[PDB]
């Protein structure tokens, strides 16, 4: 009986959430890629191996390959701005 | 051979590529093909002076090409536009 009381807010609610996610979609589609190293902007400089420095040590390198990754949490489509938006709105890592 | 500490073979030319420079993309491929030809005058210098040791073409692309071929030498640092040899060929004191 009470799930019943919520039956208009609880419908405007994700009204709204629909309509962020669609902004969202339209402001970040696709924006949130970024490189293995963060020395490589284009898709196209991120081939290959890469040297990497542990903990900002330049006396101690490690190989490691450069992937073009994407977002855990992007807004590439409406279903993936929905779920950022619903973990915005759980207020869990919305800061990242 | 004699007058080499390691195993080297008079065919071709080896290259050398730095481990943060991307081997197949087209800055480097395009310099991967009009270098080949250098495999021919490799050849030719050599016939003359036996004696001859390593003789490399250090490209500003990053890649090094050098004859005869042999394997190179942990990580690999090397970047033949830092050498010694190199620098003083790119400019003036
Ligand atoms: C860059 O790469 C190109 C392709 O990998 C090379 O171009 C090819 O070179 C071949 C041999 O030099 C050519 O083969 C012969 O070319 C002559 C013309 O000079 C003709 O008899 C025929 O086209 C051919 N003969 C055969 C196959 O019996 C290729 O035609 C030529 N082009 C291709 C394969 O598209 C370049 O030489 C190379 N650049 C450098 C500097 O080495
Ligand atoms: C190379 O140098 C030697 C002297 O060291 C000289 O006799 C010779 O003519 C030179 N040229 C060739 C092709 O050997």
């Amino acid at each position: 009986v009470a799930i019943r009381t919520i039956g208009n807010i609880m419908i405007v609610t994700t009204l709204l959430q629909f309509m962020f996610a669609c902004i969202g979609v339209q402001l970040f589609k696709g924006k949130f890629y970024r490189c293995t190293d963060e020395a490589k902007s284009n898709p196209e400089e991120c081939r290959g191996l890469f040297i990497l420095y542990k903990d900002g040590d330049v006396d101690s390198p490690v190989v490691r390959e450069r992937i073009w990754q994407n977002s855990d949490f992007n807004f590439d489509n409406v279903l993936s701005a929905m779920m950022a938006l619903f973990t915005v709105s759980t207020f869990e890592g919305w800061p990242a | 051979d004699a007058n080499f500490g390691r195993q080297i073979s008079y065919q071709h030319a080896a290259v050398h590529i730095p481990t943060d420079i991307y081997e197949g993309s087209t800055i480097v491929l395009n310099e991967l093909n009009w270098t080949s030809a250098l495999d021919e005058v490799f050849k030719k210098n050599r016939e003359e002076d036996p004696s001859l040791l390593w003789q490399v073409f250090g490209s500003a692309t990053g890649l090094a090409r050098y004859y005869p071929a042999s394997p190179w030498v942990k990580i690999d640092l090397y970047d033949v536009r830092r050498r010694p040899w190199y620098i003083q060929g790119a400019a003036s004191p």
